[PDB]
């Protein structure tokens, strides 16, 4: 099917919660891929996290980096987002509550580091992933993704590089 | 294994069946709002009850 349609906005939706409700979800399903490949990265596997030789990732952001192996990273990255989503100041859980005014900020942030799962993913583990029926799976997952994060532009291009080898590809 | 899955095959349908159902929530109301002539302020009313209605509804799936 098509998701152009449905990850669009509808009318008199308040853009924070649709942001919030998709994210949510495209972190439960980045939660389970990595669920189903944790017995691969091994940390002899990917000693440092990166999509590829050359893209490499850190964790924080500089003066200069400090050392971020993938399993560290991509174990903290989930109880981090976790905590971001119980954070009820950030992601409100009654009706009455309105989002903070710095929603978008960390939303752009979360997905960006979802995508960054996603690159270690589809790039140092595409070999033990085929070992199990499971790359039309994370195809659609990545795509539902990437034409969601298109169509509000939540990431930055430049972050979108070490997939790109599908990106247009997939989006026909 | 086999969660995510399972999961990812159902999730097209099933976000695809939350937008048709969504959108057949607004068509069915104004199709009962074109009959028994209401005025336009009750329209654009009701119509800001129903997007709330849907906002409501979308936060607390989020969540438990
Ligand atoms: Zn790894």
């Amino acid at each position: 099917g098509n998701l152009r349609m449905a990850v669009m906005l509808p009318e008199g939706e308040d853009l924070n919660e649709w942001v919030a409700v998709n994210t949510v979800d495209f972190f439960n399903q980045i939660n389970m891929l990595y669920g189903t490949i944790t017995d691969f990265c091994t940390e002899e596997s990917c000693p440092v996290m990166s999509a590829g030789p050359k893209y490499e990732y850190h964790w924080a952001d500089g003066k200069k980096p400090i050392k971020c192996s993938a399993p560290k990273y991509i174990d903290y990255l989930m109880t981090w987002v976790q905590d971001q989503l119980d954070d009820e100041t950030l992601f409100p859980s009654k009706i009455g509550v309105p989002f903070p005014k710095n929603f978008m900020s960390v939303a752009k942030t979360i997905l960006k580091r979802l995508f960054r799962v996603y690159a270690h993913i589809y790039h140092q583990h595409f070999d033990p992933v085929i070992q199990l029926q499971e790359e039309a799976h994370l195809n659609t997952s990545f795509k539902h993704f990437i034409f969601f994060v298109q169509e509000f532009n939540l990431i930055d291009r430049r972050e979108l590089a070490p997939l790109q080898e599908l990106i247009e590809k997939l989006t026909s | 294994p086999q969660a995510f899955k399972f999961f990812m095959e159902q999730h097209v349908e099933n976000v695809l069946k939350s937008h048709q159902q969504r959108l057949h929530r607004k068509k069915q109301l104004e199709n009962e709002m074109m009959r028994v002539g209401l005025s336009q302020d009750a329209q654009d009313q009701m119509r800001k009850m129903l997007c709330q209605k849907e906002s409501n509804y979308i936060r607390l799936k989020r969540a438990k």
